[PDB]
Parts: structure tokens; sequence; C-alpha cells
């Protein structure tokens, strides 16, 4: 299961120059890690849940996760995305 | 990005049953600043082959020069 190659690809662009173009497995390829990612946070979001007696995996989790993991850099981008998604 | 994909993507792992709403909205941002440092990190290597167009081998070798990419070493392998 992975995101739509075409939000994938959108993405991948918009980090490149203009004119700079993409191989069709590479796109594919970060297809697969994005998937990967988003389990390898998940999986440690997962464990923390469970660690402090809950059930439903929330937004603290997948913050803990990701400083814990090695990607802390995103933690406030992230809080400030949601709170302006919610506000 | 459609969030019903990314909920779907984290019930791969079958001990996962339970997400909050707010989990997925947090994965979309995540994973446009991923895809977009990744993608940063291989061009520097299609630029340094004075290519034009990005390839998996460019990706392979962008993850073993970022230890956040750790996690990506058996998944994409030079």
């Amino acid at each position: 299961i992975y995101l739509p190659i075409a939000n994938v690809a959108r993405i991948m662009k918009n980090a490149i120059p203009q004119t700079g173009k993409i191989a069709k497995d590479a796109k594919e390829c970060v297809q697969e890690c994005v998937s990967e990612f988003i389990s390898f946070i998940t999986s440690e979001a997962s464990e923390r849940c469970h660690q402090e007696k809950r059930k439903t995996i929330n937004g603290e989790d997948i913050l803990f996760a990701m400083s814990t993991l090695g990607f802390d850099s995103y933690v406030e981008p992230l809080k400030l995305y949601l709170q302006k998604f919610r506000e | 990005l459609p969030l019903a994909r990314i909920k779907k993507i984290m019930k791969l792992d079958e001990d996962v049953k339970m997400i909050s709403a707010e989990a997925p909205v947090l994965f979309a941002k995540a994973a446009q600043i991923f895809i977009t440092e990744l993608t940063l990190r291989a061009w520097i290597h299609t630029e340094d082959n004075k290519r034009r167009t990005l390839q998996r081998n460019d990706i392979a070798m962008a993850i073993t020069k970022f230890d956040q990419f750790d996690f990506l070493i058996d998944i994409v392998p030079r």
C-alpha cells in the first residue's frame, strides 16, 4: 500500500530544478520509502501508546516516536501544522 | 494527501487497530517533509553524475549519507 504516485511525484518535482526529470522507478522507490517511514514511526508510536496504558495511538505518541527515532526536527513543524488544521 | 490511504498504511502492522484522528494528519505533513528531504538528497548524487534524471541508485546513495535514513539501508541498497 502506497500514497498516490502523482502526489509523491509532485512533491519530488518541487524539490529539484524545473527542468529536472524523475525516473518512474525512482518515484516508485520514494513511494516505498514513504510507506516504510510511516510504518517505522507507527511501530514505535504503538509501543509508546501501549506503555502509556492506552489503545488508540495519538498525536503525542507519533511525535514521541519521531523524536525518539531521529526525526525530532519534524516535531515543531508538525505541531504547527496540526494546530492550523484544527483551528 | 488522502488520509484514508495513510491510515491503511499504518494498519498494515497487525498490532495497530486503533488510530487517533490526528495521527494521519501529522503523517500527511511528515510525508511531505520526508519526500522533500529525500528527493533533495538523492538529487545531490544526480547532479554529481551530471545527469538530469533522478534514479533509484541516487536514492540508495543518499540513504547511506544521512543518519536519519539509516532505517532505509536494506530497503534501497546501493
